[PDB]
């Protein structure tokens, strides 16, 4: 289930009718297919690299960006996007990842996430070498249940 | 529209013995009964089995032939009789109970012959499963047909409709429960076990399940021995049936008047002469413990244990412990295991037990999963099955921290309350402990105090009536003798003891002075005080200090000696040897 | 009309259904009440201005003008509040192009223990503290499965091989059906005081499907109105549990609002309160049962009288209620005195180490559940705490947390809240290694760690000292308990503990003292006077707490003259009474003087 979490482009957590919202969107997606421009292209290059630097955000990210960018310049039908369009699909991009730092405080599955799973390896190496008081005792150590699941699946697998 | 002869007659005659059949004072003893029947809690209500039989003797045996035909409708002939009297709710459900049946089975000898019929048996408890009501009387809808199939009565299992009601219609398969409109009973599954009174010896317990419904849901905690009135039934089980004991009613299982009164004349008469026999104190004993030697103070101390002090409950709903804790610590060997398997044989109702017991009761009471329901059941422990008798306790320094702490609040409130798993209850366990216990290391330092050679918790030695060490003296004549004694035993096979008092004798004698309840006397208060005055002065150095504990173990122990001799009031000859007993056991550091 | 041969039966009928129907249905515009507000449209205005669907009618107006209509609702509950749930619909409809009907205000409240196979399948309204609750729960669907090759239906199976052919076939859907389309189970218990000492509290347990959802939180003491009836449980055949299907729920304010008081009583509180012997008479009837420790007495009536509670506001506020801990070696008697406060004081609770609240998957199902410990259960009652030194580690750091907090901020998996506990901590423990050291300290002798000792407005040590008169009048005090309670038996005068009781009540809940003054000069130097002899303002606010316990024992106003000496002195003798003895000694010599002011 987590995996698919990596392929979703953006990820939230919590006047025109709409006919002709609908006939509009239409026409748009039948007629106009944009493409990144020269200057806003580099301008997400150097963005990228900025990111990277600072960390996280990988190559897929980077295509969702893209994507995104796509659609805000089709919004204008304009054949090309202007590097406007791309500080736009980063400023959602950067909501989607600041929320995704929060995120990763919701879910975390990470160096910080890889550093406590090895504590939970090393407890239960030093305990052994019920299950429910077991799951129990490790969920009161502040490892969450996902985590404890998985490490325990995986010293299955070895 | 069928009626049953039987169960019509039964029902009148039933109702006819209710409002005719009255006490020696003329009048109708049940109406009575029933008219406090009324008030809420109160849907059962008891029947003399004998006082039926006395007004139709033909009444009674049918009954007891065919109990459960006739149950239903004395059940109804119940509500009849109360509903038209006073002012009850129209409509709650009413039961009788039956006592008084001379017949008093084994599990052993419940067969299937004895399906059906009334009887009582008489079991420990082992386990309590939690309440639950139960569908007894269904009501169904047909779906297709959409008709009420009402009082469709199911036996002890999810029976639906065999078929629709409407001859017209044959859904058959579609049928809906209506939860409002079906009646439900109460009903709580228990566990018991032959117990060991009629329990042959190296023989596995029968378990026999039972059903508690009505009043008698709470009546049986776990652990307890109680005898059932009730009638032996069938349960189908995923033609499999299995066998349960519907019981109507449970009661505890069995004055000095009376006792007395009930005594044949010859035993009486041993046991006058044995109140009037003075020095019975150490005749007792040393008929008691026949293959041991020297201990003598370890004999006392479990003598006084096995009569106990008197229990006393305050105003304030405080229980002051009435019997003692003993905890012998020993080198090894030394006899302590020999003690305490001594005190199990001698004594019904002590059971013995070791402190490295795996069971998941794991010497106290427990909540475990049933294999078979999956549902948490309050399990008895050992501790439990010594409900008022004693508990011999072996490699007590070798418990578990979680039967430590059990075993501290057991000892401590005299009851256990065990909460887990959703399940709650409160035990009773009034059983006084004998412990044995082995040094730190093995061997007894006399030279560091006892908190240093043993591991037990603090609370747990604080709560300890009498604490004995046992020291492997290297004197010659110690051994020589321990010798001789074991050599003799197994030598002259048998002959060798020289019980100057016959086993049985001592238990009807300590049953009899059971029931004297010893009371102490100004002069005996001023006695104690002064006594206690001494030792406190004593402040020492010894292994462990002296406290309220100390002056609480001194009284009741104090009130054991008075026991002895049956005398009613205390004397200043009982609490001087208390008072040496207690001092005694005291060791003082030989550093 | 009425009078029929079943009440269910007759409400079942079409006839009498729509009649009854109907005349509800008018009376939802004819009952403008006395005042001729049109109350029905008001309640309907205030249910559409945010759409809540939630009614509330009273059982009295129902009962007065109607009569045999509100006689038939507890017989036939769940006929009549459809009747009524449809009328609302139909109302709000025509008003406002599902409503639910809850009722109140039932005139007859059962104790959980007064509850009986009388009362199954009707509505009670019952008086109740919550002890767990579990998230929304989606559903619970029961699934009959027709048999593949055999004329049977599979019995029914729970959600959220034949037995009599053995037939392999996965089978088919027979019959399925929904229960709880989205729903909450609560455990309720018995209300802490009610309970008959030894008797173990009753508990029941509560759904609240679609409306009421999540309108409770672990220790809140409720008035839950429902239908007690049986139903299927998440449990061959499964389980029949009895639960109450929850239609109604309200707060009771405070956790206490009994006000239940003899007037003459009250002017005879008064009139001691006048008194002023009457606080050591107080004193000396915190321990009829114990003989010495004044001081252990003081300082538990402190405990109980608690403190009148200042709030800050934003940044905090001050904890009223006294928390004290009793430490000392065996045999001081300390769980006699927990007893004592226990039976004594209304609204509390005991336990021991060996609390606060914790998320865990219900064992009896697959369903994680809060739970509501002794802390919060508690609340703004008593907590005592035997064993207090034994204690899990996350114990301590969650005690601490509310100790440190009064309440409690759980974040488990599905259930994000606060659970508030004003409840006073009367703790005790034995120090490490069961003897007391006179030379370490009592942070030191005892195992526990500094941040729950900073949290504790009064510590007090008991030591069993060897003492010839003393110990006398302790023998001669138990020999005369035992004597006078065998079974075949049967300074200034103390307080009837019944009148005391209704002294503590009363000023508990009605006298609050108060600042007007300001000694501040004294209390300041006095500051400087500890620091320049060591103290921090831990022991000034808890000072003041005291100060206005003790005020509040004589129902003082604002404060006496001798208020703020009774709170320096008990801060001083037990902030000496928790040193060492060479720096015990030093203490007490320097601060002989204030001691001596008494
Ligand atoms: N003082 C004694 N007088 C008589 N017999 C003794 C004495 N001490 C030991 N014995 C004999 O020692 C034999 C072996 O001792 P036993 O097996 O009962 O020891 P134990 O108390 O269980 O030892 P431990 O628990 O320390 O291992 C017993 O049959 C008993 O007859
Ligand atoms: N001052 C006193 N007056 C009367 N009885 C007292 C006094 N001090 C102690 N006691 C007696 O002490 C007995 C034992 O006290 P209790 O069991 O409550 O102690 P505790 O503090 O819980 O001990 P422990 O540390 O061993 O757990 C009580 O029955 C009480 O009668
Ligand atoms: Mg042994
Ligand atoms: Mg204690
Ligand atoms: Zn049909
Ligand atoms: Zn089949």
């Amino acid at each position: 289930m987590p995996t698919i979490l990596s392929r979703f482009d953006m990820i939230f957590i919590v006047e025109i009718d709409l006919a002709k919202l609908k006939k509009f969107i239409a026409y748009c997606r039948v007629k106009c297919g944009p493409r990144l421009s020269a200057e806003a292209a580099e301008k997400l290059k150097n963005r990228y690299i900025i990111m990277r630097s600072g960390a996280p955000i990988t190559v897929r990210q980077l295509e969702a960006i893209v994507r995104i960018a796509e659609a805000l310049s089709k919004m204008k039908l304009q054949p090309f996007a202007t590097e406007a369009d791309v500080e736009e699909a980063l400023r959602l991009f950067q909501v989607s990842t600041l929320d995704a730092a929060l995120s990763g405080t919701l879910s975390g599955v990470s160096q910080e996430d890889q550093e406590m799973l090895s504590r939970i390896e090393k407890q239960l190496k030093r305990r052994f070498a019920s299950e429910h008081s077991i799951i129990k005792d490790f969920t009161k150590q502040k490892y969450p249940e996902h985590a404890i699941h998985k490490v325990l699946q995986l010293m299955l697998r070895r | 529209e069928v009626r049953d002869e039987v169960a019509e007659k039964c029902q009148k005659l039933f109702l006819d013995f209710l409002e005719e059949f009255q006490s020696s004072d003329g009048e109708i003893k049940y109406l009575q009964l029933a008219e406090e029947l009324i008030r809420p809690e109160r849907n059962t209500l008891v029947v003399s089995f004998v006082d039926l039989e006395q007004f139709n003797q033909q009444l009674s045996t049918t009954i007891q032939e065919e109990f459960y035909r006739v149950y239903p409708y004395l059940c109804r002939a119940l509500k009849t009789f109360v509903k038209d009297r006073k002012e009850i709710p129209l409509a709650k459900d009413f039961y009788v109970a039956f006592q008084d049946l001379p017949t008093r089975h084994k599990i052993r000898e419940l067969t299937s012959s004895r399906i059906g019929l009334l009887t009582r048996i008489s079991g420990q408890v082992v386990r309590t499963h939690p309440v639950h009501p139960e569908l007894v009387s269904g009501t169904f809808l047909c779906l297709d047909c959409q008709t009420v199939i009402r009082d469709v009565e199911q036996q002890f299992k999810y029976t639906q409709p065999n078929i629709c009601r409407n001859p017209v219609c044959a859904n058959r398969r579609r049928f809906l429960l209506d939860t409002n409109k079906s009646r439900f009973v109460d009903f709580q599954k228990v566990r018991i076990q032959e117990t060991q009174a009629e329990l042959p010896r190296g023989s596995i317990p029968r378990s026999l399940e039972v059903i508690l419904r009505a009043e008698a849901v709470e009546s049986a905690q776990a652990g307890d021995k109680c005898d059932f009135t009730g009638t032996l039934i069938v349960v189908p089980d995923v033609l499999s049936y299995r066998l349960v004991f519907l019981a109507c009613c449970v009661a505890p299982t069995n004055t000095a008047e009376s006792i007395k009164n009930q005594m044949t004349v010859k035993e009486w008469e041993k046991v006058f002469e044995m109140s009037q026999d003075k020095n019975l104190y150490h005749n007792l004993c040393t008929s008691l413990f026949p293959t041991i030697h020297g201990n003598d103070e370890v004999k006392r101390g479990v003598l006084l244990m096995l009569f106990g002090g008197v229990p006393k409950t305050t105003g304030e709903g405080t229980s002051l412990r009435g019997d003692i804790n003993v905890c012998i610590v020993g080198d090894p060997s030394t006899a302590k295991s020999q003690f305490l398997k001594h005190v199990e044989e001698f004594s019904p109702r002590a059971v013995y037990t070791s402190g490295k017991a795996s069971s998941a009761a794991g010497l106290t009471a427990a909540v475990v999963r049933d294999e078979e329901s999956h549902e948490f059941v309050i399990e008895a422990g050992a501790l439990m099955l010594a409900d008022n008798g004693v508990c011999c306790i072996d490699e007590f320094d070798k418990m578990d921290v979680r039967d430590q702490v059990a075993i501290h609040e057991a000892m401590e409130q005299q009851t256990i309350s065990i909460t887990k798993a959703g399940v709650k209850a409160t035990l009773n366990a009034r059983t006084s402990i004998l412990a044995a216990a082995n040094p730190i290391s093995g061997h007894y330092d006399r030279s560091k105090s006892l908190k240093q050679n043993i591991n037990l918790s603090a609370p747990i030695m604080s709560r300890f009536d009498l604490f004995f060490i046992l020291v492997d003296e290297c004197n010659e004549v110690t051994d020589y003798a321990i010798a001789r004694r074991i050599v003799d035993l197994h030598s002259r096979i048998e002959e060798s003891i020289d019980r100057v008092y016959s086993l049985d004798d001592i238990r009807r004698y300590l049953l009899f002075a059971r029931q004297f309840k010893p009371k102490i006397s100004k002069e005996s208060e001023d006695f104690i005080v002064e006594q206690y005055k001494h030792l406190r002065q004593r402040d020492g150095k010894s292994s462990w200090r002296i406290t309220v504990r100390q002056l609480e173990s001194m009284i009741r122990l104090s009130e054991a000696m008075a026991r002895m001799h049956c005398c009613d009031e205390v004397q200043p000859k009982h609490v001087k040897e208390a008072f040496r007993l207690l001092n005694k056991s005291i060791i003082r550091v030989e550093t | 009309d009425l009078k029929g041969h079943s009440v269910r039966e007759w409400v079942s009928m079409a006839g009498p259904r729509l009649e009854i129907h109907h005349r509800f249905k008018n009376f939802l515009r004819t009952h403008v009440d006395s005042h001729g507000h049109n109350v029905f449209k008001e309640r309907i205005s205030d249910m559409c201005k945010e759409n809540r669907e939630s009614l509330v009618v009273n059982y009295e107006d129902l009962a007065a003008r109607e009569h045999v209509l509100a006689y038939f609702l507890p017989e036939a509950p769940a006929e009549l509040l459809q009747i009524f749930d449809e009328a609302a619909l139909e109302v709000v409809l025509a008003m406002y192009p599902h409503i639910h009907v809850r009722i109140s205000h039932l005139p007859l409240v059962e104790e959980l223990r007064s509850l009986r196979q009388l009362h199954l399948n009707q509505l009670i309204r019952t008086s109740g503290v919550v002890t767990s609750c579990t998230g929304v729960l989606p559903q619970l669907s029961m699934v009959k499965y027709n048999c593949n090759k055999c004329n049977f239906v599979l019995g029914p199976f729970c959600q959220s091989s034949c037995p009599e052919c053995q037939s392999a076939g996965p089978f088919e859907v027979n019959m399925e059906e929904t229960i709880y389309q989205n729903y909450q189970r609560i455990r309720i218990q018995e209300s802490p005081g009610k309970v008959a000492a030894g008797r173990l509290p009753r508990s029941k347990d509560a759904i609240l499907l679609a409306d009421l959802v999540d309108s409770c939180k672990p220790g809140d003491e409720i008035e839950l109105t429902g239908i007690y009836h049986n139903n299927y449980d998440g449990s061959g055949f499964p389980v029949f549990a009895t639960v109450i299907l929850a239609n109604h729920v309200a707060k009771k304010d405070n956790k206490v609002a009994v006000g239940e008081l003899t007037d003459e009583d009250v002017k005879m509180i008064t009139s001691l309160s006048k008194d002023q012997q009457i606080g050591e008479k107080i004193f000396a009837s915190i321990a009829p049962s114990i003989y010495g420790h004044e001081d252990i007495k003081r300082g538990l009536a402190l405990a109980l009288f608690g403190g009148e509670p200042k709030n800050p506001g934003g940044k905090h506020k001050v904890r009223g209620d006294i928390n004290v801990l009793l430490c000392g070696d065996p045999g001081t008697a300390k769980s006699q005195f927990l007893k004592y406060i226990e039976k004594v004081s209304s609204r509390a609770i005991f336990t021991t180490g060996q609390l606060t609240a914790y998320v865990q998957r219900h064992p009896v199902s697959r369903e994680w559940t809060l739970e509501a410990g002794a802390l919060v259960l508690a609340d703004r009652g008593v907590c005592l705490i035997d064993e207090f030194d034994k204690m899990n580690d996350q114990d301590r750091t969650s005690i601490h947390e509310a100790m440190e907090q009064q309440s409690i901020s759980i974040s488990k998996a599905g259930i994000v809240t606060s659970l508030q506990a004003r409840c006073t901590v009367i703790a005790a423990a034995n120090p490490i290694g069961g003897r007391y050291d006179p030379s370490l300290t009592f942070s030191e002798n005892v195992d526990l760690t500094e941040p729950i000792i900073s949290r504790f407005d009064i510590l007090c040590v008991v030591r069993d000292t060897v003492d010839p008169v003393q110990d006398e009048m302790l023998a001669r005090f138990v020999v005369g308990s035992h004597v006078r309670h065998h079974p075949s038996n049967k300074g200034v005068e103390p307080l009837p503990q019944e009148v005391l009781k209704k002294y503590i009540i009363y000023a508990k809940e009605r006298v609050h003292p108060k600042l007007n003054q300001m000694d501040q000069d004294k209390v300041a130097k006095m500051y400087s006077d500890l620091r320049k002899e060591s103290i921090t303002v831990r022991h000034i606010e808890s000072m003041i707490r005291m100060a206005e316990a003790h005020a509040r024992i004589h129902l003082r106003d604002y404060v006496i003259e001798d208020d703020v000496n009774m709170a320096i002195r008990v801060m001083l003798e037990s902030f000496i009474d928790t040193q060492k003895f060479s720096v015990m000694r030093s203490m007490r010599k320097t601060f002989a003087r204030y001691l001596s002011f008494r």
